[PDB]
């Protein structure tokens, strides 16, 4: 985006002073959207010297005159050319401006307007500039963020030391990643993203996107008339042990709720029998094995029942020994479909063997598992797009890492997903998404389209539970998907 | 209503 | 509450005659309140010769001139300095008194006010005072009781062989334990509690409370919105066997049904199966055991499954043999987890166990089962708070003594619950109570927390049934946790 | 009411704290049902060292612990003894207070109290209490005054050098003047009247009274089904001039619109065809006439034409000169009917005629008519009851002295009404009123009785405008009238 | 409504 | 609604 | 709705 605003001006001609005029209109305008009429409120606007604060400048001499008081606090110790044009903008329009910001002046404001920090921070937020954020933060005051919330890093979403905890964030031109990745999608609050002239064709240039029911609604596939079961695929899951015996079950469901023609769970002998006694429209294969888990000795059989089906889902509650290792691994070194990769398959991967797979693949892991997979720390993984990026370029792979927001990536194009909610932070949740996955597959979405739709749709029947959130079980989530599939459209 | 429009 | 008074007449300087005119108006506002504008109702007002009886001259005084008629009704032989002073008041007022109760002077009447006593009752009532309470209670008139419908002990909730049966209570300060605890909550019928002038800080500094909306809801933990499962805890349900297999189910539903992250259930083969069959949600871990029961040999697996969780919950369907109670007790000693003990496992216990554990524990009895821990009649501990407390403290424990009033203590701190109905008493709510318990210390609630918001939801979400209340099962009370959490906000 | 104070203390034997303690939750309770809940506000209460201080000590005694913040400011210099008690209680409860009044002291507060002077003041305020109560004017803080504004004078309602301007006032027993009468009715706001516990018979030994919607319902006469224009009674209205021909119609139209049976008006003619050319169910009888106004030659006609009715009206547009003057007080002295006298017909009266007089009459000026009739300033005698009275006893006749707030007294009784509202200040609305009179004396209501139920209906009638009241004229009110009656039962 | 209060 | 009357 | 904020 710094990219876009410099070839904006050096290349399509537009003078700086127009985009942060732009901005700053922008911001007002957001703010009576939100607040009603302004002509009631005072205003204090918290203004860096740097093109944040020049943002402000502009915010500040558009309340003049309109509302009940408008002061300036100015927090830097020089100006960019154009915060400099706009608080000489400011001042000869009869603004008061002041250089000491003093704990007692909150009393008398309405709204803080925060313009003191944009995408330029560099660094932890120290000295004065901390505790002037630390008592915006305690003032109870509402909070208005120009472009980020000062104190969130707008690469990655993190706090640097402190940070403005924002009622409402005005950016430019797109979203920005530190708006959409935890802490700082806590700290932005609702977040409008304004127009402010960038060309069309700039703003589509960008690589990382959030996932919207556009897109999603966009990529839902057709349901001819003249159809029958084979028409919307097929799925093997394989899956459960003699200690998980419900994975399976909330796996297969979640296929066939997203539209699935037939699915087909292998599941050891006589744990198979719980999911047909659930929900008796799934086909539940029993597999002889010796201790509960699969083994080896299961490998023709599984090949075999793979044959028939567009897509395989592997590892929901399979367990992690050895001889599962053994299994998946040869499993997937065979397989000839595209894969989705869960849970435990993912625990005893050998990612040797996704580089030698011709046939697609998609890992659906949460962070503690990507972590044991490419060997660092959660805190190393959660949240690290650039390192998912990485993995699924390297390994010919989709990557959905789960999370509050969860990153769904290729290697080329990386998307967020800011649909759910706590309701999902309990066991079973990421069973059924893994069933939804390869059901999209298997009616012929690709592996990342897949990904795309089910992550939305699967956060988007969370929220429609009509009940609290914390209440929310997989088997509720299960019969909300086909509701989430009918407000898309 | 009224910022940046009069009726 | 005696002691309040006494400090805010002696030590704050609240002349004890503004006291009872507080308290008695407090009444005739009460009562228009419930019954509408009181000019068209006749009242018979039925006084001692104590405060309460003083307090009812003050109702009487206060509706001479306004009402229909008033006739004060005097059944003691001596007054209190107060009474005196309002008995005077009242006849300077032309009201009129008389000192025989004529059966038939029912008849003339529209509303009872009972003032004959209240916190100084002592011993049963009898004589004429018994007959006229009878009166009164055949006579199928409106009736309003000061403080304490007369006959009901203030301390416990008995009849001291007679006591009035009120509509409507109003009661001064603080609610008084005789309106909380059965059979004197059912003879209060509608509970007002004045403010007649007490410091707030006396009025607070009672140790033993009800538990309330307000309170539970800012009990209830947070769910920020970066989270996942291991936020909101792991329970283990140690559980079932082959006579008892639904026990588990609802034990391991209640907790999931509150928010916890992750709920395994152990439980002796097949019967385990039976839990995932139902709510695939949950992990239900095989025990494979000799005879269908848990025994010493089952102890090294559950300690094992306990090292990954944050609470262990013990006893539902267990079975009460001499296995049973060996495994539970040499279990709990080496168990290094907060512990909900419930059911079999208090049947079982061995006491000493609990002095020897550094952890914490909660216990779940309903009277029988408390009856059998400390060798007592079902009624010597019945609505015994002081035993309850008594017992909490030498134990180091939580104790939740459940009844349609279910006591709370830790021993320095008694809470009572009135939420809840009659769908409750039928097997499996106890079950039910157990996981959501178990489920709230998962989250990081105390023990004490855990416990006083789990018999509130559990009571409330009891009364949002639909239908009947008699044909409220534990199944259909898991599915209203969740719209209890949400109405509680 | 301070001797009804005294009878209830000293006769009674009520405790003279009972009774400001009783005065004091009153206003905590008041404020309430105005404010919704109090917990969120902060109070503060000025204070006098009189009992009407010492009610505001009890009020904010009630607040503490229970609202946002309590302050006390203290304004005089010595307290009576209840004042001191109470000072007391509040400083033992934890209550601040201060001596120095700080200007900026009203921005920390929401609610002012104003417990300053209530029916003790005497004389102009000035000094520091003058500045006090200025400085609570400009705050545009909630304003709730204890009994009475401070500053009116509760006898006659008039501003002492200056007042509280209250949103709010709680009064106790019963209204006081200065809140009935203006300014003081303009500075009471919303005004409630508290029952702090005196005697019934006291309250109702009170012999000046607001006109009440019960009180006129009673008075209302009957309609039995069996009747005839007769039933309802005959008017003559002697009215009109050359100059004035529109008010015969409007008096005429008064009378038939609260139920007379039949009302007959003697005006010059050609102006009486002016009557029946509006209205063709008046009768409007031609009077000849040698210049356009009454004046000796026609009072053999009038007499005639009184002999056939109940009641006669006379002096509305009639004019002033000698030969009305003549032919008025002629006319009235031999009449031997009730008169309802209006208008020219005051102007011109000579006072000794009502001594002479057996029949009854009733006398309805506005101040500038009555200033003439006694030979005072305007100022002498406006909202002046006591020289209303003294001149309704000495001249044997109900006095209807109208203003905003109208008093009708006959020496005994005087009644203060408060319905209306501007837009009857506007001419032809007295014209109405005097019809009104006149029609309910001829239904069998006595002067008195008569003039009571038409200043309410005709005020009421006014408020049911649709409309802004500055557009209501005295045709529109003529309509309303029966919707008045209507909504009166 | 009216034990306490009148309008 | 609460300064005299709990429920 | 769309031309100058997306939600
Ligand atoms: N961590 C920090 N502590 C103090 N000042 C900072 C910090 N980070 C950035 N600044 C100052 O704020 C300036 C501008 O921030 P911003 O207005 O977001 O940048 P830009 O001018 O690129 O829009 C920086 O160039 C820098 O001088
Ligand atoms: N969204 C998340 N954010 C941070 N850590 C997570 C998340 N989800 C899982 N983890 C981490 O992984 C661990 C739990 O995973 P694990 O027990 O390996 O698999 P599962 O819990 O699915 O059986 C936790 O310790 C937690 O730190
Ligand atoms: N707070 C949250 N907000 C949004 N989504 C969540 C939240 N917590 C968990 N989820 C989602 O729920 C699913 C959890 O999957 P996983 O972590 O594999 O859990 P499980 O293995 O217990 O079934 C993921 O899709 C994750 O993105
Ligand atoms: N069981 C009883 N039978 C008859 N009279 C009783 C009984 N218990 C109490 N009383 C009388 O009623 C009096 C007052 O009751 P109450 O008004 O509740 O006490 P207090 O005056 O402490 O408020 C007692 O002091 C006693 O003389
Ligand atoms: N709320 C209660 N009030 C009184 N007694 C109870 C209550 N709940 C249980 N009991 C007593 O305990 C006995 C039933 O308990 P028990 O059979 O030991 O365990 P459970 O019935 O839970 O299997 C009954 O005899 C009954 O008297
Ligand atoms: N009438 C009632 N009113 C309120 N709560 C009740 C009622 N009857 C039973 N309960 C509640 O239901 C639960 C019964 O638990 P328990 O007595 O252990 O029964 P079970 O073991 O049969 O599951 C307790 O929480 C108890 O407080
Ligand atoms: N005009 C005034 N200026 C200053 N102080 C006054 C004025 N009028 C009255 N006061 C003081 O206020 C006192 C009490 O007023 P109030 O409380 O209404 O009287 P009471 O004690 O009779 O209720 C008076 O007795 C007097 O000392
Ligand atoms: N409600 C009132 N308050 C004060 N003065 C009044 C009122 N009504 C009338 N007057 C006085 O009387 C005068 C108008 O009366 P006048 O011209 O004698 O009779 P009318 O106006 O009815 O023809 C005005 O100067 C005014 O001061
Ligand atoms: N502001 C007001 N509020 C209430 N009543 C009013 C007001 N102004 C005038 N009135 C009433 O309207 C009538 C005016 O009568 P009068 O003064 O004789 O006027 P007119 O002679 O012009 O018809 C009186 O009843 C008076 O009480
Ligand atoms: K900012
Ligand atoms: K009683
Ligand atoms: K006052
Ligand atoms: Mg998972
Ligand atoms: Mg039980
Ligand atoms: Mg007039």
């Amino acid at each position: 985006m710094k990219e876009i605003d410099e070839l904006t001006i050096k290349e399509y001609g537009v003078d700086s002073r127009i985009l942060m005029e732009r901005a700053g209109i922008s911001v007002v305008l957001a703010m009576e959207e939100e607040l009603g009429n302004l002509s009631d409120y005072r205003f204090l606007v918290l203004c860096g010297g740097g093109n944040n604060g020049g943002d402000g400048f502009v915010v500040a001499r558009n309340l003049l005159g309109v509302v009940k008081d408008v002061l300036v606090v100015f927090l830097g110790k020089k100006k960019t050319p154009d915060c400099e044009y706009n608080y000489g903008l400011y001042k000869k329009f009869g603004g008061k401006v002041v250089e000491q910001f003093e704990p007692s002046i909150l009393n008398e404001f309405d709204v803080v307007v925060d313009a003191i920090f944009g995408t330029g921070l560099r660094g932890e937020i120290t000295g004065e500039y901390a505790e002037i954020i630390n008592l915006v933060n305690k003032s109870g005051k509402v909070v208005v963020s120009v472009d980020v919330p000062s104190g969130i890093d707008s690469n990655t979403g993190k706090v640097l030391r402190t940070a403005v905890k924002a009622d409402l964030t005005v950016t430019f031109g797109v979203p920005k990643i530190g708006h959409i990745l935890f802490p700082g999608r806590d700290l932005t609050g609702k977040l409008k993203v304004a127009n402010i002239g960038h060309p069309v064709h700039l703003i589509n240039s960008i690589n990382r996107y959030v996932i919207t029911r556009e897109m999603v609604r966009s990529l839902l596939p057709e349901r001819p008339r003249d159809s029958h079961k084979g028409t919307y695929g097929k799925v093997l899951i394989i899956a459960g042990s003699r200690l998980y015996s419900g994975a399976p079950v909330l796996s297969g469901m979640g296929s066939l709720k997203v539209g699935t023609g037939l699915v087909k769970l292998a599941v050891p002998f006589p744990q198979n029998l719980i999911a047909t006694s659930r929900f008796p429209e799934l086909i539940s294969v029993p597999i002889d094995t010796e201790k509960g888990f699969f083994s080896l000795q299961n490998l023709q059989e599984c090949l075999e029942l793979s044959k028939d089906v567009d897509v395989v889902a592997i590892g929901p509650g399979l367990g992690n020994n050895e001889h599962v290792r053994e299994f998946v691994n040869e499993f997937l070194k065979t397989l000839e479909k595209p894969a989705v990769i869960d849970a435990d398959a993912i625990n005893v991967l050998d990612t040797s063997v996704l580089k030698e797979r011709k046939s697609p693949a998609v890992l659906t892991p949460h962070p503690g598992e990507m972590a044991r997979l490419v060997k660092k720390t959660v805190g190393d993984v959660k949240y690290n797009y650039e390192l998912a990026e990485e993995f699924a370029k390297e390994n010919d792979c989709v990557l959905v890492l789960k999370s509050a927001t969860t990153i769904v990536t290729d290697g080329e194009k990386t998307l967020f997903n800011i649909t759910g909610n706590t309701g999902l932070s309990k066991g079973g949740s990421g069973d059924v998404l893994t069933g939804m996955i390869a059901g999209f597959i298997a009616q012929g979405l690709s592996p990342l389209e897949a990904s795309t739709v089910s992550v939305y749709l699967h956060g988007f029947a969370a929220e429609l539970f009509e009940q609290d959130e914390r209440g929310l079980t997989a088997s509720e989530l299960l019969r909300l998907i086909p509701e989430a599939i009918r407000r898309l459209k | 209503a009224a910022w940046l429009f009069e009726a």
